[PDB]
């Protein structure tokens, strides 16, 4: 695997089926219900946002890095 | 510019605080079984 890798994964997720939100926060893409079964459960932070670096470089994500609500959009 | 909005940061900031608060509550369901 790669970020770049774990990046077409969780955009593969984010738009097949569960379509209803945008904006998520960094853990419930990785420790939420919603996303259980993905392949990207479990994946640690540092990959994740590595992972979200490679979508925000294709202007498929916006990072959202304030403390008071961390977090990612996909566009 | 930035495509994230007051509102989307405001939703995130509520979704951050569930998300901490169900951490607490996993870790309190695992110890329920504990003993």
């Amino acid at each position: 695997r790669r970020p770049e890798e774990w990046g077409k994964l969780i955009y593969q997720w984010v738009s097949r089926s569960g379509q209803n939100n945008s904006v998520f926060t960094l853990y419930e893409l990785t420790n939420g219900e919603d996303t259980e079964d993905e392949e990207f459960h479990g994946l640690d932070e540092a990959t994740l946002l590595r992972a979200l670096q490679a979508l925000q470089q294709e202007h498929k994500a916006e990072i959202i890095t304030v403390s008071d609500g961390r977090g990612v959009k996909f566009f | 510019g930035s495509r994230v909005t007051e509102q989307d940061k405001a939703i995130l900031q509520l979704k951050q605080q569930r998300d901490k608060l169900r951490q607490y509550q996993k870790r309190i369901a695992q110890q329920l079984e504990r003993e």
